[PDB]
């Protein structure tokens, strides 16, 4: 028979603090081993777990998984969610003679922003770029950054920083054209932003 | 500190025909080596396992697609007749014992197939400084780092501060951003900042550096174009900062 692994859910993004559940499921219950991997971007993969076709479950740290033989099935727990849990979530087995890898759950773990403070700011050009840089930064973690309406506006995700010995987190977009009609007022009006973001005088 | 699991080379730019060897080598005391190639569109998939020097056991890739294994433990790949398809993460993995311990991977050769080397160009990268408005309203100062134009996606950016390498007010895009997403040849863009305090970027002593390694072609492509041949090369940007 062949063998298909199937892993739920393909992306999740959770608040920090709360536990996770990650599914893996195997048609062929004929394995010698299944493991359990996280992936970072730009990296290859590390082992988190390694449950053997005997064994029912193994636990390190914050992770427990178990497997159930028979049904065809594992299950990965997070508890207690952290920023640095974020990363693709690998179900691998070992059949007879084969290896065979899930496609993934990728799992991102969402900063709780304590002082949100929305605001788009304009960065000063380059005297060596012909770009023009707008920051949409400091926003709560459920604001959702959107792509422009135009193909030649560029629009990046959010992205989490941590400035460490300020117990400080900040989520950020980045948006640039060389286009001339193009402003940081609306750069990212294609974006749900928050009421009350600050859009300093240019 | 032990050494992990190594691959040689990291990157690798090829055209369509051309062959390559990859090598791995083990974690000391892994004896048990295998290869795996990913893809964005069929995602892991198992090319083959070396233990003892001998093939144990195999995937369904074609046959040129073949392996190795010498007496110390080191594993090589080699892939003749290069497609684009072929463009991956190749991964090695070494192990103990790969029925029963667990697999230990490197970071993979990143190996871009392309149809012509006058697709390949270097990032420009550039540093704007932070807003006024910003540093008024909140004490902190957002530098953007913009590396732009790049193809194949084989860049590693990096912030360094006087001099050292910081991550404390880093974030970078995971993922690059496709300049024309509709074509298999786009050149790509990835941004980066870098946020400290008003009174670090108040300081014109300090220093601040986006460096972008990016990895292209060898000193034995041919190049027949105009502009400069785009070879491995680091393509940096700065900033200093200032009082007012």
């Amino acid at each position: 028979m062949k063998q298909e692994v199937t892993q739920i859910p393909a992306a999740l993004s959770v608040p920090e603090g709360e536990n996770l559940v990650l599914n893996c499921s195997f048609t062929d219950s004929a394995i010698y081993n299944l493991q359990w991997f996280r992936q970072d971007p730009g990296k290859g993969l590390t082992s988190l777990l390694l449950i053997q076709s005997s064994q029912r479950e193994q636990t390190s740290g914050r992770l427990n998984a178990s497997l159930d033989k028979s049904s065809g099935r594992s299950t990965l727990y997070i508890a207690a969610s952290q920023p640095g849990d974020s990363a693709t979530y690998l179900c691998a087995v070992t059949n007879f003679n084969k290896f065979y890898f899930g496609s993934g759950t990728k799992l991102n773990v969402k900063p709780n922003i304590q002082n949100p403070d929305p605001a788009v700011y304009q960065l000063r050009d380059s005297k060596s770029s012909d770009k023009s840089v707008c920051l949409f930064t400091d926003f709560d973690s459920q604001t959702n950054v959107s792509q422009s309406k135009d193909s030649d506006v560029y629009i990046t995700d959010k992205c989490v920083l941590d400035m460490r010995s300020m117990d400080f987190k900040s989520n950020s977009a980045v948006a640039w054209s060389n286009k001339s009609d193009f402003a940081c007022a609306n750069a990212f009006n294609n974006s749900i932003i928050p009421e009350d973001t600050f859009f300093p005088s240019p | 500190m032990k050494a992990g699991v190594t691959q040689t080379p990291r990157y690798l730019i090829k055209t369509r025909g051309q062959q390559v060897t990859l090598s791995c080598s083990p974690i000391s005391g892994h004896r048990s080596v295998s290869w795996y190639q990913q893809t964005p569109g069929q995602g892991l998939q198992f090319l083959f396992e070396y233990f003892s020097e001998t093939q144990r056991n195999k995937g369904n890739f074609p046959g040129r697609f073949s392996g190795r294994q010498f007496s110390n433990s080191r594993s090589e790949m080699n892939v003749s007749t290069l497609e684009l398809g072929d463009s991956a993460l190749y991964l090695c993995a070494s192990s103990f014992d790969s029925g029963n311990s667990p697999l230990h991977f490197g970071n993979g050769t990143r190996l871009t197939v392309t149809e012509d080397l006058n697709k390949v160009f270097p990032p420009e990268v550039a540093v704007f400084e932070p807003s006024e408005a910003e540093i008024s309203h909140t004490q902190k100062a957002t530098l953007v780092c913009l590396a732009t134009g790049f193809f194949p996606d084989h860049v590693e950016l990096s912030w360094w501060v006087n001099g050292k390498e910081v991550h404390s007010g880093v974030c970078t895009d995971p993922q690059p951003l496709k300049e024309q997403p509709a074509l298999n040849d786009s050149r790509y863009s990835l941004s980066s900042r870098l946020r400290v305090s008003a009174t670090f970027w108040q300081n014109p002593r300090n220093h601040f550096r986006c460096q972008v390694q990016f990895y292209g072609l060898s000193e034995n492509d041919e190049w027949t174009q105009d502009r400069a041949k785009p070879v491995t090369q680091i393509v940096s940007a700065e900033a200093w900062g200032r009082a007012d």
